[PDB]
RNA sequence: AGAACUGGCGAUGCGGGAUGAACCGAACGUAGAGUUAAGGUGCCGGAAUACACGCUCAUCAGACACCACAAAAGGUGUUAG
RNA sequence: GCCCUGAAAAUGGAUGGCGCUCAAGCGUGUUACCUAUACUCUACCGUCAGGGUUGAUAUGAUGCCCUGACGAGUAGGCAGGCGUGGAGGUCAGUGACGAAGCCUAGACCGUAAGGUCGGGUCGAACGGCCUCUAGUGCAGAUCUUGGUGGUAGUAGCAAAUA
RNA sequence: UUUGCUCCACACAAUAUAGAUGGAUACGAAUAAGGCGUCCUUGUGGCGUCGCUGAACCAUAGCAGGCUAGCAACGGUGCACUUGGCGGAAAGGCCUUGGGUGCUUGCUGGCGAAUUGCAAUGUCAUUUUGCGUGGGGAUAAAUCAUUUGUAUACGACUUAGA
């Protein structure tokens, strides 16, 4: 509260970095049998006009 | 102070068609002014760009006298006098800053979103 | 609200306190309530409400 | 579902229209309505005129000046059925109303854009076949509104305009519909047609 | 792309009112697609925060916030009753509000 | 309440010394409960025999039902009544595959085609016909005719969201 | 510090000022249930000043706590602050606003001595 | 009236209770007819109430 | 109480208020109607 | 103007009948949250532009206790009888 | 039955308004929903009530603590309270290193009556607790005295020639 | 009058918000009939089709959507120009021509983000204003004082004086 906003001098650790990796790999593999996983993943998702939450099913 | 009093145009620089000329309320304003205009100089000051801001007026010991009213009554008729005083200060222009700083408070998930900023651009 | 079938707020009346400023007939008091309390027997509870009374429910004997 | 919504007025009932109305209004939902004097009411218009002469006797005595104001106005009449039917003299009321803006025929910014048609108004739905209804213009023909052939006549331009436009736009998505069969026959088009949509 | 909404439009009401006096503590709510009550249950609980604007920056922002949540489906249409941290002003009578989709039960 | 079940409570007084296993008799209640059911069997029989709740007891308050309701019941009906005058009498011919809702027709076509509250009502005989000749009203004798059908226009569609943006047409 | 106090709640803070001292200057806002046989207030009207009904009154457990948890009771001089020498959690002293600044200050330090939690400490003392 | 519902239980508003049925206190009833609400409870009710 | 004389009243009520007409040009509040099957020309003129 | 039984008002707010000392529901420490009375669910205004049987057109419709009036005498209007 | 006839008065005007026509209208069955200082469950309050309780190297047992119930209210009654002028008593209390008074859309306590504190102001004697004593508490009395108003810079100062 | 004003592209101190968060998304009438396609013998038409809600149709994947590669097509498509044409009901807004430029998610690739610590609108609109930017344009009137009557209590109307 004496630097605000100082930068950082606190980014990461490449501990939980690695882990990553150490994940995603295994994952990613049973992407490639069903079609278009990950672009239903590499998008976001938000309300749009002319649906019903409650009427949809998830 | 109209109450009841007519119109008169040389009053429109005012926006307020409305007005009248109290001329021995001047007889004393100028008393007063010429001498506020001497005081300034008994100082020594910029008598051109005097610009005064301090002009108040209340009531002062009503002058006691009365006149004679129908069936032998006796209704006051006082001098309703007053108590002016104005003070004439210097123009002095320039004023720059002086108020406060904003010691901008902040969340950690608000001050994560300064960090945010640079990675989206720099 | 409540059918008040019966008086609300019936002060019970009946002295349970001496009208006495006097401390030692108050400490008679302390003692025969006491007594009147944990003794469960009949005499002091009258004696009890006996001190309360008056210049009158104490006449003379 | 829209900003500041727009209303069709042919066939729609008075009344029935003037609720829906108030309470978008009072809602938030700024809406303006268009074509006021197509705008259909009920029984014989004789009837409805003896009752309009009710507002016409009523007004101050003393001050005729400062007395109810009788809008002959096909939308300023419509205006009343709102009036009325809102907190007009509430600070919330007065701006409320605000989001309102009625107008006669259809003005050039709603005529470009499209005009909604509420099912509870229109006379093929809250009236009965063969029970008389009315119609805002021959009642403001003999009320005090004189402007009924100067709109008649707006419309036969406003109409004629966006008249043509669809004959256009018919045979545009005509071809454009040909174009649906010939985008068929193919699997992302017979997986989409399994998919919903 | 270009949506960022993941609560829906709730246009805020009057407060809990009768013919005359209101509740300055509990208002009904209405929301985007809300018409079956049976099926009304879906937004019930659901968490809600009206969106106003300031003059005077806050905690580094001039967008302040009054919080809220969904209690039980009021009237036959889709209609919602709320409370908040802090009651509104009625002045907010008629707006648009933003209620979240959490706490979720999907 | 809510809607009409024919109840079959038969009754007997209340058998005494001199009185015992009395005549009895079946009378024929309508009403959703069983309560209003015996309610109605005692003010119609303080109509016939001297009594009431206080001399004598309804023995069962048991039901009724169709045997056959996948078969068009043209119903022949009968009715005593008042007004907001003094009191007359009357004769229907409602239809309807259910006798419970023929009657209720009936305390709804009093209320509408006459204005008369139930109370204001004692329905009587209620027997279908066979032959088509034994039915009298020629506008229930409307669907007798033989090879039959019939379409119903301007079919006023439901709107179950405010705004539309079609403005409908009488299509059915 | 002080002691485990429920939330300090009063329900109606708002002080209970007189009906028409908002009206007359001759009417103080030092409350006093109207007598009168009209008065609306006194008929208790929807929408008239609530008067002081003991409903009102204070849970015993927090009666006379300050949000804090300590009870201001009023110091006079030496001798006197040693009264609560022992209470340095539940009881506050609060300076007599007739206290010479002389004495004042003298007070002060036998305060933050013995842990006497004082609410006026400003007292006369410029800052 | 009133006496029948003080000397029946029923002080206040929406109350209710149990009496043997019996041609004597059978008649407070028809005496308070609308002001009460009455029948023949069950099992699961008495169980629960 | 009736006047006591039923009589006519005084001063047209259409031509009011007594209010002095904007300034001292006369506003011409109406103007004859058109027929397009003759030869142009005006339909007011000044004066004093 | 005057009696009787009971109830209220006066002296009792409250929520309801636009509104009111008397009526409808109901009584009060302060609040919290459910459930209702009464009263209503086009809109004003919280709540069905709910469903089913109907009736009814009025070039003077009607539209809810107390309660803010309508009578005798009529209609080949229209329905039931 | 419904609708018209019957059906005429004075400031324009009220099914409460607008608006209502297979209705929002007359009747009626099903309903679902809507919200009373009421009832529901509860927290807190004061009073009343029935209780447990000194056990000491402490105290207020006019205490402490427990269970239940209840709270309308003019005239009106008594209880618990707050304040104010002097008296005897006492905290060897306050105080020219600012008592009293006074001002204070500054803070605290109390349901409150009032008390308390921050600041200004001001300059000499004053407050608490226990009792005593009373010319003891004001919105009103066409209340008295003295003060000040909105009216109002208005009416109006106009006879005896000028 | 100390260079006072003002339009456009933006930029920065501000300012408030009756309340943006994909898209206000263009026949008219018919309502006891019609929309579309369609065709013949041109219509108050031969033939098929359709609603039955917009729960539609369109939008819509990417550091609030970053950085880069290639395939199949040259579509679609935002900004800033321009052109044919049109709109006066408040036009002030809409259809179109040829390009430039941006981008592409139509397909295939390849790096990126964490620590906003598991939530805190977590700020991404526009309304308007201001002292200072600089790319153009622009050189008044009004009242008051005297005056006039077609004026009038006075204000006001009304004509006059470089």
């Amino acid at each position: 509260a004496n630097l605000f906003p100082e930068q950082q001098n606190k980014e990461i650790k490449a501990e939980r970095v690695e882990d990553q990796k150490v994940v995603d790999k295994a994952l990613i593999a049973e992407i490639k049998k069903t079609p278009l996983l990950k672009q239903y993943l590499s998008a976001s998702f938000s309300l749009k006009n002319g649906d019903k939450p409650h009427m949809l099913k998830f | 102070f109209n109450s009841s009093i007519g119109r008169t145009a040389q009053g429109k620089e005012f926006g307020v068609t409305k007005a009248r000329w109290p001329a021995k309320s001047v007889k004393f304003v100028q008393g007063l002014l010429q001498n506020a205009a001497a005081n300034a100089e008994a100082k020594g000051l910029d008598a051109t760009k005097l610009y005064v801001s301090h002009i108040q007026v209340n009531q002062a010991p009503k002058q006691r006298r009365r006149t004679y009213r129908a069936h032998g009554r006796i209704n006051k008729y006082e001098s309703s006098p007053s108590h002016i005083e104005l003070v004439v200060t210097e123009k002095e222009e320039a004023v720059a800053k002086a108020a406060e700083k904003k010691v901008v408070r902040l969340t950690s998930r608000q001050r994560g979103r300064i960090a945010a900023q640079k990675r989206i651009a720099a | 609200g409540i059918d008040h079938t019966s008086k609300q707020h019936k002060r019970s009346g009946h002295r349970t306190a001496p009208k006495s400023d006097n401390v030692y007939l108050k400490l008679l008091v302390k003692l025969y309530t006491f007594l009147a309390r944990r003794t469960d027997a009949p005499f002091n509870k009258v004696v009890l409400k006996a001190l309360f009374l008056s210049k009158i429910n104490r006449p003379p004997v | 579902v829209e900003p500041v919504v727009v209303i069709d007025g042919k066939g729609h009932l008075v009344g029935r229209l003037a609720s829906v109305v108030a309470k978008q209004l009072l809602n938030g939902q700024k809406i303006v309505v268009v074509r006021a004097e197509e705008l259909n009411i009920s029984g014989e218009f004789f009837r409805n005129k003896l009752k309009y002469h009710d507002f016409l006797r009523k007004a101050t005595a003393f001050n005729k000046t400062r007395g109810p104001f009788h809008f002959r106005a096909p939308s300023r009449i419509f205006y009343k059925a709102l009036r009325g039917m809102v907190s007009h003299k509430t600070a919330r009321g007065k701006a409320a109303l605000e989001r309102l803006k009625v107008f006669e025929g259809i003005p050039p910014p709603y005529d470009k854009k499209k005009r909604v048609v509420v099912p509870q108004a229109l006379r093929v739905l809250r009236l009965k076949p063969g029970r008389k209804y009315t119609t805002l213009g021959k009642l403001s023909t003999s009320v005090g509104w004189k402007y009924e052939d100067v709109v008649a006549k707006l419309e036969a331009k406003r109409k004629v305009s966006s008249a043509e436009y669809y004959a256009k736009k018919r045979a545009f998505t005509k071809k454009v519909a040909s174009a649906n069969a010939t985008a068929a026959e193919s699997d992302v088009a017979k997986q989409l047609a399994a998919l919903g949509y | 792309a270009e949506s960022h909404r993941l609560y829906v439009k709730g246009k805020h009401l009057s407060y809990q009112r009768s013919k005359r006096v209101n509740n300055p503590n509990v208002s009904l709510i209405k929301i985007e697609g809300v018409a079956t009550p049976q099926d009304a249950q879906f937004y019930l609980g659901k968490r809600i925060a009206y969106v106003y604007r300031a003059s005077k920056e806050v905690r580094g922002s001039k967008i302040r916030v009054m919080w809220g949540k969904v209690t039980r489906t009021h009237g036959n249409s889709g209609v919602v009753r709320a409370t908040f941290r802090n009651n509104l002003p009625a002045k907010t009578f008629g707006a648009s509000v933003r209620i979240f989709l959490y706490p979720s039960n999907i | 309440m809510a809607h009409f079940k024919e109840y079959q409570v038969i009754g007997r007084r209340l058998p005494t010394e001199s009185v015992p296993e009395p005549k009895l008799f079946r009378m024929r209640i309508f009403a959703s409960n069983e309560v209003i059911a015996k309610s109605r069997y005692w003010y119609f029989l303080q109509k016939l025999h001297k009594v009431k709740k206080a001399s004598g007891e309804i023995v069962s308050i048991n039901q009724i039902n169709e045997a056959h309701p996948t078969k068009v019941k043209n119903f022949g009906v009968w009715v005593r009544y008042d007004s907001r005058s003094g009191t007359h009498n009357m004769y229907k011919e409602i239809r309807d595959v259910s006798r419970v809702a023929a009657v209720e027709t009936l305390y709804q076509d009093m209320a509408a085609r006459h204005r008369a509250r139930f109370r204001s009502i004692h329905i009587l005989k209620v027997a279908e016909i066979e032959k088509t000749a034994d039915v009298k009203r020629q506008y229930v004798k409307q669907f007798l005719t033989k090879d039959l059908k019939f379409p119903l226009p301007h079919r006023v569609q439901k709107s179950t969201k405010t705004f539309s943006y079609k403005r409908p047409s009488t299509f059915y | 510090a002080s002691l485990p106090h429920p939330k300090i709640v009063k329900k109606h803070t708002k002080k209970f000022k007189r009906h028409h001292s908002d009206r007359y200057h001759r009417v103080a806002e030092n409350w006093r249930k109207q007598k009168g046989i009209d008065s609306v207030v006194r008929r208790r009207f929807r929408g008239n000043i609530s008067q002081p009904k003991i409903g009102y009154g204070s849970n015993k457990k927090t009666k006379f706590l300050s949000p804090s948890g300590h009870k201001t009771f009023l110091v006079a001089n030496v001798k006197d602050l040693e009264t609560l020498t022992m209470h340095t959690k539940t009881y506050a002293a609060e300076i007599a606003h007739n206290i010479s600044a002389k004495n004042r200050v003298v007070i002060l330090a036998r305060a933050k001595a013995l842990g006497i939690k004082v609410t006026n400490p400003k007292g006369r003392l410029a800052l | 009236p009133r006496k029948v519902l003080q000397l029946l239980r029923l002080t206040r508003i929406n109350s209710g209770t149990f009496v043997k049925v019996t041609k004597a206190t059978l008649e407070l009833l028809k005496l308070i007819e609308p002001y009460v609400a009455y029948g023949y409870p069950s099992y699961s009710t008495i169980r629960q109430l | 109480s009736h006047r006591k004389y039923e009589a006519p009243r005084h001063g047209h009520l259409g031509f009011l208020p007594r209010k002095r007409a904007a300034s001292i040009r006369a506003r011409v509040k109406a103007f004859p109607k058109d027929d397009r099957s003759k030869p142009v020309a005006l339909t007011s003129f000044l004066g004093y």
